[PDB]
């Protein structure tokens, strides 16, 4: 991230309302690719499309996964160390294999658009990409 | 393949977008040259600064080749077999590059739609924009 | 599929021909070794070398692919029933389909060197893509 | 690790890069057909047995082994060894990074063809720890 660029995606995320969007992204994430629900079957009811959005679970820990983001979003230049944790996490004992981060990734910025439209113009969004891209990487470290 | 669900969520989500189309597969193109610059190397010929005549006119392509998807649905091989020989063996795009347009499509629709692309929805597109891609990447 | 991948498919399995269980237990072992993420889905098999439910199951999924060697033409519906397990109730992640098939070519090239041409490892990993989609499918 | 090493170099010996280097590209350039758009200067990929005979596919992948075999000296440093190798692919060739591990798991099939019973499962398992980390350097450009 270059610094204009790093300037632009950090007053964006002000506008976020992580509680909504993050629930929004986990819940799209259980619905578009159900083998995901595999991970997050203690969860309850994921039976239906609408019990997986409206799952009270679902909303409670998509604010920790964008929680999780908003503290990457403050160290850009170190995500290896930030998710260092996570990542061994997700990997020596979720065994959450590392193609979903970039799943979970792509359908946030998927979400971002929907909440903001106009406003996620692409040069935005090609931001935005880098910094899932970073996240899902970071996340992906102690696999390899 | 696609559910009789899916379908009708497609053929629904396509009309709301209506006389957009060629208007909408520009963005994703523009959208997938910013994101993803490697998906450029395919259009060395193009121009590709924003507002470009040749990205605005292939995106009214590409959205005319999901609009004839869209209309053939229970037969997605015949309705693009022309195109599934030109991206598989004329261009040799590598498979991965279709996720990409794929995904800058569901962002597109998603900026303009926003009360329309609900996860059901969402999941349709998906799973619609999968079945294309596979079907330009069969004959290889 | 197409009829050259068809042909050469069916040649390939006719080759391995008793030696499908066996070869289907072996490619798990590979799986298991390579791919160690691959193990989460049997937690309650044991999957120490020579275990009889790797060999089982081996042989389960090599006669799953010969059912399918022979419905080629409709694997919809030959693997309907399985489909419905690995989606719905396993709920396995589609990148784990990759790291058997590659599995299975790296067995079936280690034990038919003269008969696994590039032509018929072409038609082989298309098939196996085909029989994952099949499975991944609903 | 250590025991890992010894038995992945040893094994490394018996490896005739000449042909197992031809066989390797050809295959990923017959059962992955769009990684042809690489080397469309190489000339006739039209059929199998074209891309198997081509003199410049059993040249160019006698170089990519050898380069394999270049990282083998450098378990520990494979992103240092294949940094140069690295910007080729990503800055001036534009290769996704998916290719390198389609590559690695060819050159395990072509391990496997040519061996035989000789390239257990455990062995087998190391070696794929190898081309992972070789098609991880490789992609440090993209990162
Ligand atoms: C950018 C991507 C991701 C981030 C930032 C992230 C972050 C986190 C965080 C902070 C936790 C801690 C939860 C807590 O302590 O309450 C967690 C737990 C977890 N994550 Fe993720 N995660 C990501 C992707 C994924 C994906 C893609 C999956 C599965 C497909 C997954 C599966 C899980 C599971 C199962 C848990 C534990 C659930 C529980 O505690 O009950 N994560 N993750
Ligand atoms: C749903 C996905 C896609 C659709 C519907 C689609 C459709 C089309 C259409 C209609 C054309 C023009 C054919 C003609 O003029 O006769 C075309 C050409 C082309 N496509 Fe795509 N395509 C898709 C995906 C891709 C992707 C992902 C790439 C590269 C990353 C790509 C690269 C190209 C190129 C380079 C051309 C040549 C254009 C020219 O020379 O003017 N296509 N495609
Ligand atoms: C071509 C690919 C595959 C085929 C043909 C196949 C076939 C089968 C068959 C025949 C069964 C037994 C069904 C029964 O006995 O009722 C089974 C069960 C199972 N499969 Fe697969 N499978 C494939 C891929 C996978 C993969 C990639 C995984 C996980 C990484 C997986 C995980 C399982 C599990 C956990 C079971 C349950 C077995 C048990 O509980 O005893 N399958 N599969
Ligand atoms: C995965 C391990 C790989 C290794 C170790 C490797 C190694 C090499 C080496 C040593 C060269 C020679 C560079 C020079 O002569 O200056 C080269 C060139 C090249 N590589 Fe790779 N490579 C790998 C994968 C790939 C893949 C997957 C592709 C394409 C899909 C690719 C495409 C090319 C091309 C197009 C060239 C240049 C050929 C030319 O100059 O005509 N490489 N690579």
């Amino acid at each position: 991230l270059t610094a204009e660029e790093k300037a632009a995606v950090t007053a964006f995320w002000g506008k976020v309302k992580v509680d909504e969007v993050g629930g929004e992204a986990l819940g799209r994430l259980l619905v578009v690719y159900p083998w995901t629900q595999r991970f997050f079957e203690s969860f309850g009811d994921l039976s239906t499309a609408d019990a997986v959005m409206n799952n009270p679970k679902v909303k409670a820990h998509g604010k920790k996964v964008l929680d999780s983001f908003s503290n990457g979003m403050k160290h850009l230049d170190d995500l290896k160390g930030t998710f260092a944790a996570l990542s061994e996490l997700h990997c020596d004992k979720l065994h959450v294999d590392p193609e979903n981060f970039k799943l979970l990734g792509n359908v946030l910025v998927v979400v971002l658009a929907r909440n903001f439209g106009k406003e996620f113009t692409p040069v935005l969004q090609a931001d935005f990409q880098k910094v899932v891209a970073g996240v899902a990487n970071a996340l992906a470290h102690r696999y390899h | 393949v696609l559910s009789a669900a899916d379908k009708g969520n497609v053929k629904a989500a396509w009309g709301k977008v209506g006389g957009h189309a060629a208007e909408y597969g520009a963005e994703a193109l523009e959208r997938m040259f910013l994101s993803f610059p490697t998906t450029k190397t395919y259009f060395p010929h193009f121009d590709l600064s924003h507002g470009s005549a040749q990205v605005k006119g292939h995106g009214a392509k590409v959205a005319a080749a999901l609009t004839k998807a869209v209309e053939h649905l229970d037969d997605l091989p015949g309705a693009l077999s022309e195109l599934s020989d030109l991206h598989a063996h004329k261009l040799r795009v590598d498979p991965v590059n279709f996720k990409l347009l794929s995904h800058s499509l569901l962002v597109t629709l998603a900026s303009h739609l926003p009360s329309d692309f609900t996860p059901a929805v969402h999941a349709s597109l998906d799973k619609f924009l999968a079945n294309v891609s596979t079907v330009l990447t069969s004959k290889y």
